[PDB]
């Protein structure tokens, strides 16, 4: 439904305990399996940045990539919560370096910024510290720069440079489902996609809680796969049939043996598109 | 032959061992009706109950003297304490006296009973009062139901019907008074 | 490895780890301070370790209550049986200046610490309110010349939080299993010390003051309390399948109650009613009478275990259970126990008189 | 967060007015079609107190209609007559009968399968959509003729007045099959009356129970009609109700968030203002 | 630090251990509310200071049930078994009926099906409601208050309708031999001797609703 | 019209225009009582009705066209 | 919401304005079959909330 | 309205009287105010009143009482800002008010 391409940056934004992190893991783990497949050319290297996350949070996916095998491709680069508040703003350009040397040698790399919203909060620190005068919510004016330097080095490079490629998944933790936040309508603004995960569909039993009626894909069909293109174009467009007739139907008042045919037919896609924690398929 | 005495009372007793406790009774047709016909009485002389009913309407209800129903024998007449009676009506005009003022409604059939209280219930379906008949459209009507005639039994018990109503609402057209 | 509280809807739904740190979420009379004694009670005689309680920021009414009932219970002895005491007390309470309310949760840390790097051994860290931490270097920073953050705060909320968090885990050579009561401000569960310490756990147990005003005690959010523990490849797919199924069933009442308030419940379909009354008696489960409150409550306490947890939640849900009324699954232990009050609400339908004579309180008795 | 709880106000006020729309047109609906619905009433009572009422007779076969609502704003109308059908049609079972039950109206449909599934033939709809005539209730009558049991059941709410419908079950047994044999006492009370037919007694009762269950019919989907009209007046009453107690309780809770509103974003200016100076 | 200006006013409400005289201070905090907003700040604070809370309710206090105590709210926990003992004897059964009359009240807001066992437990909340309300600068001692609500948790006053029950609890508390208000203030709880008096001195009093 | 006023009022009005805007204002309030309730066609009242349709033929009357002041 | 729909381009026939939608400009033919397209979108609007 | 307040307070201290003073709305007094500590630089409270809303509330409102010699009644307009009673400048002048008499259209 949002699909991603190399060179695309991707928002995973979504409210406290979603899936944010875990549609993340989710695309490393992936990409183990599928440099075992491809042609030394196109791999991807992964690189996690962990930015103002516990230690320990950090420990268990270092495990978590041990055991699968996916950290001989992964670099974390962990600035967690008890390091200084200029080691947290940096650490996610220094991912990004860390990533473009894949992009730059004609490689192809994958950076997740996990909590560009923590990185944000540790330059707020900062600029209160150093007595930049504050903006909104307390925030420095230039904090639409800070993420738009970041997340603008995600690129598909010429064939003339090599190649390559850095595709960016930034992560934004919204507090209520409230996207028109700072932070959070900075980075809609900067990046191509966006995957907006919902709590109330995480609740319902639809894992990945992607809400499919708000999450984007800027990208779209160029950089798909095409045997999923002619598949998925049909998807997409029973799914939003799906979505109106369902807020009159809990109502109770009537219904019609084809919106009867929409609801039961969205109803055997929803629960197609329901997936476990680490299995990418 | 009538083991089995229901009524609104046994109803009620035999409904609180099998249904839950705190539902109340189902109400009955008995509960709104105040007459009877085994119940002795509201004669009072001369003028009697005449319940002349229709599904749309309730065409009277007030006591008269003397009722003339178009029973299927013939017009025959009812008096106060007349013998109990349950008539059925071909298409006539049922007269509703009240001394010299008569009120000439003609219906479409439909029975007409007598109960031994001596309240009378007419019951037709189409009661109309014989002024807002036209006089034209019945022969105009008839002309085709003496023509239209198959071997159709149910069409041709139709058709038959048809002209019987038909050629007594021509007889009760020529005939007023 | 999963830690048994003996409360059914922390170990259904969010259930804790046995070194991890855990956090209960509430707004002011919720019952967090319950629920912190309530799993002092449970946890701290089972596991065999020291604690230590941190109260920062707290009654000292309170402090003097678990100070009294743990010297009555053994786990605090005086005199020369002092050698035997199991818990440390640590007391930076409300009538402390901010400066105290700021660093005695440090000080609590490092006794913790020196039985965790030295002793090398569990502990049990609890923290009554760990806010007033934040609160206490929100107060100093105003003073210290400092531009103010967010809602009122300090620029480093996130930073001494993590600091002071960090300390509080389990290494290779010692155990903490911390469990901290976190303050809401004004039910406020973004403002930005509960927003920022939500990070830190491995268990958020949040409570809510709409489930404690329908008598629901502990009043859990069961769809706002998460775990990293609910994972079919720690806890298990028969415990896993049924959490997920209790949180689906309450997030499709919680979708339902739009509609039911305006439109009432005769408006819904009949697979929307059963998921209302299935609904309706797995959030009356989910309550339990407390050892702790019993004092105050009068009802004896239940210490459910998770397999019974587990069996009876399961049951509730496939529907073994819809010949029992809502007020039957009502502060019970587990599902014994609501076909006991079943059988008994349903007895004493009938049975409310014969107190008329044959008294033992006539005059000459 | 300050604009769902704006449009959330939205919804609940045109929610309030839509629901305050149906009230006034349920009880417009209730006052235009009462005048059809006594004038009806009159009818049922010749056939009462000529045939009497049986509900509890062992019939061999009995046919059941519980006669609901259509359209489903109603109320509970519709679940306590299903409630009913079942509480009147337990108390027919003393030796094994054979039950037909039918359901009249869409919102039954939906109801006695629940309950009874095996034991269900009919669903008669879209009866009131233009209105209710005698030539349909007659057409119904006669397709609860093709099969011909010994007893009939009609289950229906009583419009007493707008506030109670107490509901109602009438019951008409088939001629001589067992309405003669449940009125011999001593010789019979129907003999006192002279049968002035064409045919034969057994054929003027075989008339008079078709006409006795198209007048039946015919006022029970009039009754329940007119009683599902103020039942929907008074359950649209307690929906402005609920949609303006929700929105008393939004409109506070959103004067909350424009005064934090303010003030936040004033402290926000204060604090960039006392940076500078 | 608006928090830590309650917090160490109210700590210094304490009750002192006996080495230290054993006096205590009994505080009575005030806090308005805003349109019934406890969610509010100042308020949040000092309710997460005090030991309890007595909820005051606008939609009690305009139909007249006045103190206009939101039962289901109102809270004393440190206060709990150290009350009156007759007073804990005879009110447990009192925080039932009021909470299964709140129950029946939140299930059947509007008056249309009535149970007959849930038009008892209405009956009898609404005898309760009318029981606990009083009036203004006239408080009753604790013996007079607990003869009043055993009168009333029990039987002998389901002949009062619902409008006499405060000229009922003033002709019981005038009509009872005031023998049975010492016994109970001296001993602390009734005894069974005077719950037979009571019971035998609850049957004696005329009741204006008759 | 509900949220427009004119705190000097119809003292400051043309005589005549005050003599039908006194009633125009009168009957456009009941509209607005009786307003968005026009959906329900088929569902017809008889005394509101009038109302609905009159007030339905005011708010065409007050409509202009754009620097033709009359 | 014109776009998750799938109305694309999402332009929002109310909301969008211009100088140069006066029947003095782009004639009367042009002009009222906008405002008659632009009064049938409103008042299926008001309809909406009923049809919802 | 300090100035009619003095002109009133003279009428109670020296006539002896009970005099009757109408502050044509008391909100508009509290909006002077707020003005007024707004221009002078202090920070604003809650929503964006004078921090000093209550005392200069209950400065003009507290010398209309009753002393021995006489009285000051006040009948004061109130406006109420967005319609919301909750508001700091209707909710600190409803702490003082004795009587509300709505007129109604
Ligand atoms: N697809 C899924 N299926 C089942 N469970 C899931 C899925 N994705 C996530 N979860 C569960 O949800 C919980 C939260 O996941 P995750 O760690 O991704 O949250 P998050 O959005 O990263 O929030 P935070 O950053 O606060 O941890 C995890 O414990 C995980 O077990
Ligand atoms: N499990 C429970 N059973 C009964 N009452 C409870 C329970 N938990 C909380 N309460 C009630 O909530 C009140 C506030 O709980 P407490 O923990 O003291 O508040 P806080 O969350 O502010 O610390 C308690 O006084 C108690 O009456
Ligand atoms: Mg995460
Ligand atoms: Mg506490």
């Amino acid at each position: 439904l949002v699909p991603i391409g190399r060179g695309q940056r991707e928002l995973i934004i979504g409210d406290r305990q979603t899936g944010k992190t875990a549609v993340a893991i989710d695309a490393i783990i992936h990409q183990k399996n599928c440099n075992e497949q491809v042609p030394k050319a196109q791999r991807v290297y992964c690189v996690y940045v962990a930015v103002g996350q516990k230690r320990s949070t950090v420990a268990q996916l270092v495990k978590l990539f041990t055991q699968t095998g996916a950290m001989r491709y992964t670099i974390m680069v962990s600035a967690t919560a008890s390091d200084a508040a200029p080691l947290q703003f940096l650490a996610p350009y220094s991912g990004c370096a860390m990533a473009e040397y894949f992009r730059d040698t004609g490689k192809h790399g994958l950076i997740i910024y996990d909590d560009l919203s923590k990185q944000s909060v540790a330059y707020r620190q900062m600029s209160l510290l150093l007595r930049r005068p504050p903006g909104r919510e307390a925030f420095p004016g230039d904090v639409f720069y800070l993420h738009s330097r970041l997340l603008e080095r995600a690129a598909k490079l010429s064939k003339e440079l090599g190649g390559g490629s850095l595709t960016a998944f930034p992560v934004i933790e919204t507090q209520a489902g409230d996207v028109s936040a700072y932070i959070a309508t900075n980075v809609i603004s900067i990046t191509d996609g966006q995957i907006f995960l919902e709590t109330e569909l995480f609740y319902k039993g639809i894992r990945p809680a992607l809400n499919v009626g708000l999450s984007v894909s800027r990208v779209g069909s160029a950089a798909q796969f095409p045997g999923m293109k002619q598949v998925a174009g049909t998807l997409k467009l029973e799914l939003a049939q799906y979505r109106e007739v369902a807020a009159f139907a809990q109502f109770g008042s009537d219904l019609d043996a084809a919106t009867q045919y929409v609801l039961e037919r969205g109803a055997r896609l929803t629960e197609m598109l329901k997936q476990k924690q680490f299995a990418p398929i | 032959e009538a083991a089995a005495p229901a009524g609104p009372k046994e109803f009620t007793e035999v409904w609180n061992k099998k249904a839950p406790s705190t539902l109340i009774v189902p109400e009955f047709p008995s509960n709104y009706t105040a007459v009877k016909a085994v119940g002795e009485g509201q004669v009072h002389g001369d003028a009697f109950p005449v319940n002349f009913y229709t599904p749309h309407s309730i065409l009277s209800q007030a006591q008269k003297d003397t009722v003339v129903l178009p029973g299927v024998d013939g017009y025959f007449g009812v008096k106060a304490s007349h013998v109990p009676t349950i008539a059925q009506l071909k298409p006539g005009v049922v007269e509703l006296h009240s001394g010299a003022e008569s009120e000439k409604f003609f219906v479409s059939g439909g029975f007409a009973f007598v109960h031994p209280n001596g309240v009378t219930d007419i019951c037709v379906l189409e009661a109309a009062t014989l002024d807002q008949v036209d006089p034209a459209a019945v022969k105009s009507a008839l002309a085709a139901a003496s023509a239209a005639q198959p071997t159709d039994e149910f069409e041709q018990a139709a058709n038959r019907a048809a002209i019987e109503l038909y050629s007594a609402l021509e007889s009760a057209v020529e005939a007023k008074a | 490895e999963i830690l048994v509280t003996g409360i059914k809807v922390v170990d259904l739904l969010a259930p804790y780890q046995r070194g991890g740190k855990i956090g209960l979420f509430g707004g002011a009379g919720v019952g967090k301070t319950v629920l912190i004694m309530e799993l002092i009670n449970n946890v701290a005689k089972a596991h065999g370790g020291f604690s230590v309680f941190a109260g920062v920021g707290e009654r000292t009414r309170e402090g003097n209550d678990l100070y009294r009932e743990m010297i009555e219970s053994g786990v605090i002895k005086l005199g020369a049986e002092r050698g035997n005491s199991k818990c440390t007390l640590v007391y930076g309470q409300m009538n402390e200046p901010p400066g105290a309310r700021a660093r005695v949760a440090l000080t609590g840390l490092t006794v913790a610490e020196y039985f965790r790097d030295i002793e090398g051994q569990d502990v049990l860290l609890f923290v009554d309110n760990i806010f007033r931490f934040t609160q206490a270097n929100s107060e100093v920073s105003a003073l210290l010349g400092r531009i103010p953050s967010a809602v009122g705060y300090q620029p480093t909320l996130a930073t001494d939080l993590g600091g002071l968090q960090e300390r509080i885990t389990t290494t290779t050579k010692g155990s903490i299993t911390s469990v901290q009561a976190v303050y809401v401000p004004a039910d406020d569960l973004t403002d930005p010390a509960p927003a920022t310490t939500f990070a830190h756990l491995d268990a958020t147990t949040v409570l809510s003051r709409s489930i404690a005003e329908l008598g629901i005690y502990p009043a859990v959010d069961p769809l706002d309390s998460t775990s990293r523990m609910l994972n079919p490849n720690v806890i298990g797919a028969e415990h896993y399948n049924v959490a997920r199924g209790v949180q689906k069933v309450l997030q499709d009442y919680k979708n339902l109650q739009d509609i039911i308030a305006i439109l009432g419940m005769d408006e819904l379909s009949e697979e929307d009613k059963l998921t209302v009354a299935r609904a309706r008696k797995i959030q009356r489960f989910l309550s339990q009478p407390f050892q702790v409150a019993e004092v105050f409550t009068g009802t004896p306490g239940k210490y459910v275990d998770l397999a019974d947890t587990i069996s009876g939640f399961q049951g509730v849900l496939t529907g073994k259970y819809d010949d029992l009324p809502e007020m039957a699954f009502y502060m019970v232990g587990d599902i014994k126990e609501v076909k006991e009050k079943a059988d008994k609400m349903a007895k004493d339908i009938a049975s409310r008189k014969e107190a008329d004579n044959k008294k033992v309180s006539e005059e000459l008795k | 967060s300050n604009q769902a709880v704006k449009q959330r106000i939205r919804a609940i006020k045109n929610i309030g007015k839509i629901t305050k729309a149906m009230k006034m047109v349920a009880a417009s609906k209730m006052k235009n079609a009462q005048i059809a619905v006594e004038q009806s009433r009159g009818l049922v009572d010749p056939f009462v107190r000529l045939f009497g009422d049986f509900p509890a007779v062992n019939s061999n076969k009995s046919v059941v209609v519980a006669v609901t609502s259509d359209k489903g704003l109603c109320g509970g109308l519709n679940s306590n007559i299903t409630k009913y059908t079942r509480a009147t049609l337990a108390t027919t079972e003393s030796e094994g009968k054979d039950v037909v039950v039918v359901s009249i109206g869409d919102k039954g449909r939906s109801q006695l399968t629940r309950i009874e599934s095996q034991r269900y033939q009919l669903a008669i709809a879209d009866t009131y959509k233009v209105r209710v005539t005698f030539g349909q209730a007659s057409l119904i009558v006669e397709e609860l003729i093709k099969h011909n049991p010994q007893s009939y059941q009609i289950l229906f709410n009583k419009f007493r007045s707008a506030i109670s419908f107490k509901p109602t079950v009438a019951t008409i047994l088939s001629p001589d099959l067992l309405e003669k044999q449940l009125e011999d006492v001593t010789g019979n009370s129907l003999d006192a009356y002279d049968i002035e037919a064409s045919h034969e007694r057994s054929d003027v009762l075989r008339d008079l129970t078709e006409f006795h269950l198209g007048v039946t019919l015919y006022n029970a989907m009039l009754e329940n009609n007119c009683s599902e009209h103020a039942s929907r007046m008074s359950a649209m009453e307690n929906s402005t109700k609920s949609a303006g107690e929700m929105l008393g309780k939004l409109t506070l809770d959103y004067n909350r968030k424009r005064q934090a509103t303010i003030t936040t974003e004033l402290i926000e200016i204060i604090a960039g203002a006392s940076a500078l100076m | 630090d608006v928090f830590y200006l309650h917090s160490r006013l109210l700590e210094r409400a304490a009750k002192l251990s006996k080495e230290l005289g054993g006096g205590s201070l009994t505080a009575f905090p005030v806090i308005e509310t805003q349109a019934g907003d406890v969610s509010a700040y100042i308020a949040t604070n000092v309710i997460s200071i005090t030991d309890g809370q007595i909820f005051l309710e606008t939609e009690l206090f305009y139909k007249g049930i006045r103190p206009a105590l939101n039962v289901g709210l109102s809270v004393s926990r440190v206060g709990s078994a150290a009350q009156f003992p007759g007073m804990k004897q005879v009110a447990g059964t009192l925080k039932l009926e009021l909470a299964q009359y709140r129950e029946v009240a939140a299930f059947a807001q509007f008056g249309s099906d009535l149970d007959a066992a849930t038009q008892y437990v209405l009956e009898r909340g609404a005898r309760l409601t009318e029981m606990l309300k009083q009036k203004q600068f006239a408080p009753i001692p604790i013996e007079r208050q607990t003869v009043a609500v055993y009168a009333a948790t029990k039987g002998f006053l389901d002949k009062v309708r619902v409008q006499d029950i405060v000229a009922a609890e003033e002709a019981v508390i005038s009509q009872v031999n005031p023998a049975v208000f010492k016994i109970l203030k001296a001993n602390g709880k009734i005894t069974p001797a005077l719950d037979a008096h009571l019971k035998a001195e609850l049957r004696k009093v005329k009741l204006p609703g008759a």
